């Protein structure tokens, strides 16, 4: 029914951790596909949060480069295996997880005790191989973030060996712009193909990128900073009217009278022609009106010498 | 970077400005004495980097290439605190130093005495040494891909048989801003020909040749088609309309020089 | 300042005398006020700003500039290399 | 292409006699003195 | 104030730019040309 | 302890038909109303501030729609201030009123 | 009674007179509604995206809220109304001024009090309430009408909330007649108040004398069914975007509400879908309503104000294209985008109420990030935290 | 210091995010960007052959 | 600690057709400032609606020459002057503007009869100079399109001279990123720099670019209403030679090639 439609023209599940989805958006007027394509390209690649293991904590090993008897892999091999598993979670914050098991056997992602916030994506991912019946318990930290984990020393904790997590879930993205051949307004066809690691389907990543993009351009549609009055401490008021009301009650109690920067020319009973000219000149407040000069008012288009005289006495009565 | 600036790493800058940072801590009462400041620097407090940032501000340093080549082998730059653990250097001055980027290490010295800091800033800065004393030729001439980019800009339209398949047997822009704006909107290519309404005097450098063809209208207006521009004169009047046949690239290069001059003049507003 | 430095040299006769005069005057400034020319204000830059102001033009003192967009005291402007 | 990582950053001052000539060319007598002091 | 440059229309190359810098230094001084070089450097790098 | 107590219409009649020692505050709210949730938070701490010196009662207009219409509740959030003395008139406030105004409405002017 | 022809100083865009009350955050009513929503995303995002148990959408806000919304769209909006000369009245008056809304048509009263109308609680038989003293924004008089504002304005806007008091109704009718005499297009956003949703017959009689005077009328889908007597047959709060829940009523069903003066009737189902009806053309435009919503913004009143503001913005700039199908499709789509943006802005402004395990007006809120922050699950007894060797309960592998 | 096997030595001056590195027509951003001016002056065209053949080998899964 | 807020830091109006504005957005996480700056620049340059004259009809003038009596400027130069006229409008579709003037004098933008929804940003712009007392009526064609859009219809050819009008109301735009570190608090500050030709203030262009960008990504959130054996070959399976040659001619070697194209099946289905 909509004139501008989008659809998932192809969805594929190549593996457990490689989802491919191609999407079409048509018809787009010329130049919109280029704008949408690049913004979607950058949002998908670096504006989508992902969750993965950040640090692992062993018990009886001296360092992450030693060997554990009964395990076919070195401790450094385990960390890389942990760094490779894929997790999905819509919530933020650092969460704990446990791999407390005993062997012999294969330790997979399915053996991780996860909090309800996060879910495992590919339960078949190999982690470790146990050859003898030892008891292995690993403490995990799960965090959702942007970009990739900082590759710097943060192991001051209780031997929690850090894991260089890569939070980005979109493996690759591409977009193509094709002429619609309308010949009347130069419409265009936009294709978007998204590769994800399975933590979210390409359709979800398409929506998440669009929502994240909107949250990036929506601040410019907010009111300009330092427009409403504030106590210059909170800087974030749910109801912008209340902080000014708290000023008036304090002002009334002290009987100090409102400042000129908060008195607008609307309340001044000016003639309609005078009011319109001042508004046209971007003069809204009484303080802004006072900062101007008579010559600065005569130069206005529909303003005459007789008007500055009648304007003054109106202010004189106030 | 600017032509007269160089980037210093935090761990290199703090070593060079050890004394000056300590002075700043003592001056602003952050550190009671020298011993506290040295311990504080080793602590690497956030205030130390703020003091270091303001200390280097205005204090030139000398950059020296150990296999020295020219008089420009040692030169003075204004250091700015930069991230990483490597010394960023201006691409133009890397030719004065012959600083290849297959591997090079420079020795940096910080003048201490106020006399040394004076002559470092006033005699050795790159903005006052642009001519080689050997013959008096510029040294900071654009090279490598800087010269490639300018060459592509000024490589104008394809001409003759390289532009038209058959023997013949273009947009008009009222000002250069529209030509640039149309190029941004992908309306015209960089090398696509266009006509620019020229408001100044005759200024383009073309081979001195008579007009290719003069269209003399019976009412006194006559157009003179030259190899590179069209001039519309009249007998009744003296309008003298000039249209330059050029590209966005030539306009962009000309505008870049003109804007650089105007931008430098406005910043150094001696009129006010 | 680079243009101002050249402008001073335009009215000068020998650039080696100019730097000596600047260094001499800068040393005089720091001796009078030790606790002023250590940080955002430099002794030499103050001399250059004064010498331009002596000609009748207007420059900020010692060409010092602040960062009006600096968010916090601990935030130092990282330079995009 | 096959790209290697080299060892220079893993494995690893004096002002020479030529820098004196360059400093003298600039006429920075106080800087030149500061080097030898 | 409009600068009385010359509208180079044909092409600029290594020799052409070298002459232009020489003329700019001899007409505007080194302080102006130092800024012009930075703008030229950015323009050349950007278009390359 | 003391908080905003959920009451129905017949739970409010005997309150206003009977005795009232402290001022009675009627909160006409609805779960779907956004500002009413904000209005509750002000009443949550207003009740704490005035403790037993005043009474806060919330009435759901979704259920008591016939009763709200009789009260001429023209929208939400709506607060009714009932004086302890039956002689004085009531105060109806419409909109997300600030906390400070509710202070002076109940300490004086009622 | 007139003045000089001052039309030469009227600046584009044409002024719009938003007549009515200036309530702070005050919804007329709320009716169950159906939202065009992706329920597969909601299922996987239930732990991070707040969704109400029952989706109930308010028709909008007060007339002042529309003026604020219209001003934020770049339009020139003037609010005509009355405010008290007290702390709240001046705070509200400042709020309109700082929001670029012209308040030269706002009459400031020292006798009245803003939004504090006195009530007489009868308790003899069945308890009632009679208005002893109307509030400040209910005592506007026919003399307190800035005719010069009406002369400049090319569109008059008002809501049903201005008809709930007889003194207000007479002035509201007086303002419309003056605007009609001055050639101003009358816009009537219904926004049916809470009491009017009962006894449909009195509601029709209440607005009948003013329904015929409006050139453009904007009503919600729920309001249209209430006026037309249509019973809501579609289901609510069902995880499907069934076409029955978003039904474009035929012009025949709209005909009983039509009249000669009426030019466009807007039927809005939120930002999900907006229906437009004219003498010749009729149609609907699909939108979206999966905007971020918090318990503080669940009423969707910002969308209602944003939608009408966008409708006013498009109609005023092109008054001669009102009976143009192509322009109405763009107008309705533009209104949807304005409503979506306003609801999106409100969620970020108000935030979310704090979870369950320092403010002059006690109001505790958290941002979207804090609402989506999960508990660390670091309880020593929890199964997700390392325990001493005594109670490790090592699971056996395959 | 990074270098190929054809004497094309290189120092690393910049590290960019993957979303602003130049990318191919399949959407994959390149991993490293070299200066084309190095080849004509140093006259080592073997890297040009190795570069193109390396792309073919990875796609065809050949060595 | 802070919330994402924007502010105008610089605002200059050193012309009637040249407005300047610098805007700051902060705090921004790493990598976001570049994305916002890139998209906003694209929206500002081409996605903002601009109004300008597209066609000019010389009524009552059958001369069809490069110059006409009583007017110093040539016909081509008059079109050039018209192309420089800066207009602001909210019109939908196309309108008509008329310039009917007296004899000697200066034709300026103030002399253009305008459709209801359009305005002249600078009425002092020079159109043409009149010398002889001759009336001149000009039929303009006012249109409002985006910068990136292209139009092909040009009123065919009815003595109406097209004007190649560029629809950019934002003359230039640029963004800059400032990064501030506090040890581990990497916040970015985005600076937006907008130049407009007076048809809209740089603050307004900032909002329109933001709204136009949002309107582009709204459709991705739209939902629609609901209604209620390479290793086996054709050689191995016994086939008639007639069928075998036909398949071989069509490069059908394996069975997969056979099923990808659509008593042959009766014999094949059993094996
Ligand atoms: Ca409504």
């Amino acid at each position: 029914t909509r004139t501008l439609q989008w659809k998932c023209v192809e969805s594929r599940r190549d593996s457990k951790r490689l989802y491919y989805g191609r999407f079409i958006l048509s018809p787009l007027m010329k130049g919109q596909a280029d704008t949408i394509g690049i913004a979607m390209r950058r949002a998908l690649l670096g504006e989508i949060e992902g969750t993965c293991i950040t640090r692992a904590k062993f018990e009886n090993i001296p360092h992450d480069y030693s060997n554990i008897v009964g395990i076919q892999e070195s401790v450094h091999e385990i960390l890389m295996n942990l760094n490779e598993i894929v997790l999905k979670s819509n919530l933020y914050g650092t969460r704990n997880a446990l791999i407390c098991v005993q062997g012999p056997g294969y330790i997979t992602a399915r053996d991780i005790i996860l909090p309800p916030s996060v879910e495992i994506v590919d339960n078949t991912q190999h982690i470790a191989t146990l050859t003898e019946p030892i008891n292995l318990c690993i403490g995990l930290k799960i965090e959702r973030n942007r970009g990739y984990s900082l590759k710097m020393s943060n192991n001051f904790e209780d031997r929690s060996y850090p894991i260089d997590a890569v939070f980005m879930p979109v493996q690759n993205a591409n977009h193509s712009i094709h002429s619609y051949g309308n010949g009347n307004e130069k419409q265009e066809i936009l294709f978007i193909e998204i590769w994800t690691n399975g933590s979210l389907t390409p359709k979800e990543a398409l929506h998440e990128a669009s929502r994240n993009l909107i949250n990036l351009f929506i601040p410019f549609l907010h009111v300009e900073e330092e427009t409403f009055y504030l106590e210059n401490n909170q800087h974030q008021v749910t109801l912008p009217l209340f902080p000014f009301h708290n000023k008036l009650v304090n002002l009334r109690q002290k009987k100090k009278e409102l400042a000129f920067q908060y008195i607008f020319i609307d309340q001044l009973e000016l003639p309609p022609r005078i009011y319109n000219c001042l508004k046209k000149s971007n003069i809204h407040t009484l303080l802004d009106l006072l900062n101007n000069s008579q010559e600065d008012l005569i130069k206005m288009e529909h303003f005459h010498i007789e008007d500055v005289k009648k304007l003054l006495d109106i202010l004189e009565k106030k | 970077l600017s032509l007269h600036r160089c980037g210093l790493p935090r761990e290199i800058a703090i070593e060079l400005f050890q004394t000056f940072v300590i002075r700043g801590l003592i001056r602003q009462h952050l550190a009671s004495n020298i011993g506290v400041a040295k311990s504080q620097i080793r602590e690497k407090k956030p205030i130390v980097w703020e003091i270091l940032q303001e200390v280097m501000q205005g204090h030139p340093v000398l950059l020296n290439r150990a296999p020295t080549l020219h008089r420009l082998g040692i030169q003075s730059f204004q250091p700015i605190l930069v991230e990483g653990r490597t010394i960023c250097l201006h691409p133009l001055v890397c030719k004065g130093f012959n600083a290849d980027f297959d591997g090079d290490q420079m020795a940096v010295h910080v003048p201490l005495s106020l006399e040394a800091q004076a002559e470092a800033r006033l005699l050795m800065f790159s903005h006052m040494n642009l001519l080689s004393p050997a013959i008096g030729d510029p040294i900071s001439v654009p090279t490598q891909d800087m010269l490639i980019g300018l060459y592509v800009l000024t490589s104008g339209t394809r001409r003759g048989i390289c532009a038209n398949r058959y023997n013949p047997c273009e947009p008009f822009f009222c000002n250069s801003y529209d030509a640039i704006g149309a190029y941004r909107q992908k309306r015209i290519n960089l090398d696509s020909p266009l006509w620019l309404r020229w408001q100044l005097d005759q200024r383009v450098i073309a081979s001195k040749e008579v007009p290719i063809e003069v269209h003399y209208e019976s009412f006194g207006n006559y157009h003179e088609i030259y190899a590179h521009y069209l001039i519309v004169r009249s007998v009744k009047k003296e309008t003298l309309y000039i249209y330059i046949r050029t590209t966005v690239g030539h306009i962009s290069f000309y505008r870049e020089i003109e804007e650089a001059i105007q931008g430098f003049s406005q910043a150094c507003s001696y009129d006010t | 300042m680079t243009m101002d430095i050249e402008r001073l040299l335009l009215s000068e006769d020998n650039r080696f005398e100019f730097v000596n005069s600047v260094a001499a005057e800068a040393t005089e400034y720091v001796e009078k006020n030790r606790d002023e020319y250590g940080g955002t204000k430099k002794a030499i830059f103050h001399v250059l700003s004064n010498r331009v102001n002596d000609l009748g033009f207007d420059r900020p003192e010692a060409y010092a500039e602040s960062d009006p967009y600096k968010p916090g005291p601990g935030y130092l402007k990282e330079y995009y290399t | 292409p096959y790209i290697l990582k080299l060892i220079h950053q893993v494995d690893d001052q004096r002002v020479g006699e030529m820098e004196v000539w360059a400093l003298e060319g600039f006429g920075v007598a106080h800087i030149l003195q500061e080097m030898l002091t | 104030e409009r600068a009385n440059l010359v509208f180079h229309n044909k092409v600029i190359d290594g020799t052409a730019i070298k002459r232009l810098i020489s003329r700019l230094i001899d007409h505007f001084g080194m302080a102006y040309t130092s800024h012009i070089l930075d703008q030229v450097k950015t323009l050349g790098f950007q278009q390359a | 302890d003391y908080l905003v107590r959920k009451l129905s219409a017949q739970e409010l009649q005997d309150l206003v038909k009977g005795e009232r020692k402290v001022p009675l505050i009627v909160d006409f709210y609805a779960t779907w109303c956004g500002p009413c949730i904000l209005m509750a938070q002000e009443l949550e701490m207003l009740a704490v501030e005035y403790e037993s010196n005043a009474m806060i009662v919330k009435v759901d207009t979704d259920d008591e729609y016939e009763f709200a219409r009789d009260m001429q509740v023209r929208g939400l959030p709506t607060l009714f201030f009932i004086s302890p003395d039956p002689s004085k008139d009531a105060i109806r406030t419409e909109g997300l009123i600030p906390l400070q105004m509710m202070r002076d409405i109940i300490d004086n002017d009622m | 009674h007139e003045s000089e022809d001052i039309s030469h100083t009227y600046g584009w865009p044409p002024l719009v007179c938003c007549f009515g009350s200036a309530q702070h955050a005050f919804v007329p009513s709320g009716r169950p509604a159906n939202r065009l929503l992706d329920y597969e995303r909601q299922e996987r995002m239930k732990d991070a995206v707040w969704a109400p148990e029952k989706y109930i959408r308010a028709p909008g806000g007060c007339a002042g809220g529309v003026a604020i919304a219209l001003a934020s769209l770049g339009g020139k909006a003037a609010f005509m109304g009355k405010l008290g000369d007290d702390d709240f009245g001046q705070a509200m008056l400042y709020y309109l001024n700082v929001c670029q809304v012209q308040t030269r048509s706002v009459k400031i009263d020292s006798k009245r009090v803003t939004a504090c109308s006195t009530m007489k609680i009868s308790k003899r038989g069945r308890l009632k309430s009679t208005c002893v003293k109307p509030c400040a924004e209910d005592s506007l008089s026919k003399s307190e009408i800035n005719v010069d504002v009406l002369k400049e304005a090319k569109m008059f806007y008002f809501t049903t909330h201005s008809l709930l008091d007889k003194k207000m109704m007479s002035t509201t009718l007086q303002a419309i007649k003056i605007s009609k005499q001055l050639g101003n297009v009358i816009f009537y956003d219904l926004n049916l108040p809470l009491p009017l949703w009962q006894s449909l017959e009195e509601t029709k009689s209440l607005i009948q004398e003013v329904w015929d005077l409006a050139d453009v009328i904007e009503v919600t889908k729920q309001e249209l069914e209430f006026l037309c007597g249509i019973e809501p047959t579609e289901e609510f709060d069902t995880k499907n975007n069934d076409s029955s829940k978003f039904v474009h009523y035929e012009p025949e069903t709209v005909e009983p509400l039509w009249h000669e003066n009426l030019k466009i009737l807007f039927v809005t189902n939120g930002t999900s879908k907006i229906h437009y009806y004219t003498k010749e053309h009729n149609g609907a435009v699909l939108g979206m309503e999966d905007v971020p919503i918090t318990p503080f913004t669940r009423d969707m009143s910002a969308s209602g104000d944003g939608i009408v503001a966008g409708l006013i913005r498009m109609l005023t700039v092109q008054p001669d294209l009102m009976n143009d199908k192509g322009y109405l499709e763009r107008t309705a789509r533009y209104a949807i985008e304005c409503g979506v943006v306003d609801q999106w802005l409100l969620a970020q402004t108000r935030g979310y109420p704090p979870k369950d395990d320092s403010d002059p007006n006690g109001i505790r809120s958290i941002t979207e990030r804090e609402y989506r922050t999960s508990k660390p699950y670091d309880e020593p007894d929890g199964p997700y935290v390392m325990k001493p060797v005594e109670e490790r309960e090592y699971r056996k592998l395959e | 210091k990074v270098a190929g096997r054809h004497g094309n030595k290189g120092i690393i001056s910049k590290i960019l995010p993957r979303q602003d590195m130049p990318y191919l027509q399949d959407g994959r951003p390149v991993d490293m960007v070299f200066n084309p001016l190095g080849v004509p002056s140093r006259m080592n065209v073997g890297q040009i052959f190795e570069c193109s053949l390396g792309l073919a080998g990875s796609l065809l899964d050949r060595h």
